[PDB]
């Protein structure tokens, strides 16, 4: 089960 | 950046016995970047139908892939894996030895 | 024993035309169970182990949405990183991300991780406390300050200590027949005479799972590394692993040497000796 739904950008 | 050349092992899934069906594996690992060309060869000629695993990587970020195909070894036929990568000025051929 | 769930993501930019190639794989222990490849036709998260096929459409839709989102973030990052490092638009570059959680034998949270690399080198990683970051250089230090201001570690921590563990346990239970099975190595030794006076003994470990294994040679009960060779553990292709270790010995003295095999699937380590 993935993380999420948001993953900030670098 | 860092370019790291592939390590290569060529081996059968099962102990090889002439006339018995098996799987020929070429395991390439330790490389970066990920683009790589790998063929399996029977008597020098490219085998069609070869499959590979999904790209993954190790703790040091280097990539690894398994390429494989069904095959039926014999006493006479020779098998190898041929690899090209940005780190290689020529494709590298590694011959299958049934005892390694 | 302990277990893990881990996801691995690779994006490779394509300066000539188009979007980055994106490949995602998910593992429980040494078992791959899902993949996404942006070049595959489905444009879906795809099962790679049987025990995941029972998840319902709600699951697959959500994993597909999340994995696509991950791919978009990596696309953006490739652009930003190319500027941070003052690189040309001409070259292809790579972003890699791995995250996941470990549980102990008790199936309770042991540790979490989230690591990112640019062109094959560390960029930024969550520390073991899941509250702070390790930035490798001054570009990543700007990322670290941004992510600390936005409280990203707190959101990731909630996933890695909570959700990740819960789903890992669900998969362990659902995939019990394989994921909780330990396949001890099937071992044997071969002998090869190089000359009349020296011989190579090769200790084989075949068809084992998980991949972790130790093969040692001893001479008269003492560890020997000189005159030995050890190949990297390699996949069989059927979900199991293979390894061998060899030693060169004086012909006639084979019986002095022992090969010692340690693996989670062995209640006690195995000792092999040539008297065939």
């Amino acid at each position: 089960y993935l993380g999420g739904p948001d993953f900030p950008t670098i | 950046m860092i370019q790291r050349t592939p390590k290569i092992q060529v081996y059968s899934r099962h102990p090889a016995e002439n006339g018995k069906s098996n799987f020929l594996n070429c395991y390439v690992s330790g490389f970066h970047p990920s683009d790589i060309e790998v063929d399996l060869l029977k008597n020098g000629e490219r085998i069609e139908k070869v499959e590979h695993s999904d790209l993954s990587f190790s703790k040091d970020w280097s990539f690894y892939l398994l390429y494989y195909t069904e095959f039926t070894p014999t006493e006479k036929d020779e098998y190898a894996c041929r690899v090209n990568h940005v780190t290689l000025s020529q494709p590298k051929i590694v011959k299958w030895d049934r005892d390694m | 024993g302990s277990h893990s769930m881990r996801y691995f993501f690779t994006s490779v930019s394509r300066p000539g035309r188009g979007e980055p190639r994106f490949i995602a794989v998910g593992y429980v222990d040494d078992t791959q169970f899902v993949r996404f490849d942006s070049d595959a036709a489905s444009q879906r998260m795809e099962p790679r182990a049987p025990w995941i096929e029972q998840e319902g459409p709600e699951y697959w839709d959500g994993e597909t949405r999340k994995v696509k989102a991950h791919s978009q973030t990596h696309r953006v990052d490739l652009g930003t990183l190319r500027g941070y490092y003052n690189q040309s638009e001409a070259g292809s570059h790579t972003v890699q991300r791995m995250y996941g959680c470990d549980v102990g034998s008790d199936w309770r949270f042991l540790r979490g991780y989230h690591q990112y690399a640019y062109d094959g080198k560390d960029y930024i990683a969550l520390k073991e406390d899941l509250r702070s970051w390790t930035a490798a250089d001054m570009a990543a230090q700007t990322t670290k300050h941004k992510w600390e201001a936005a409280h990203v570690a707190e959101q990731l921590r909630a996933y890695l200590e909570g959700t990740c563990v819960e789903w890992l346990r669900r998969y362990l239970e659902n995939g019990k027949e394989t994921l909780q099975r330990t396949d001890a190595p099937k071992t044997h030794m071969t002998h090869h005479a190089v000359s009349d006076h020296e011989a190579t003994l090769r200790c084989w470990a075949l068809s084992f799972y998980p991949a972790e294994i130790t093969l040692t040679w001893q001479r008269d009960g003492e560890d020997q590394t000189q005159d030995t060779e050890l190949v990297e553990t390699r996949p069989a292709g059927d979900g199991t692993f293979q390894k061998w270790a060899a030693v060169v010995v004086p012909s006639g003295q084979e019986q002095r040497y022992t090969c010692h095999v340690q693996h989670e699937g062995l209640p006690k380590p195995l000792t092999l000796r040539w008297e065939p």
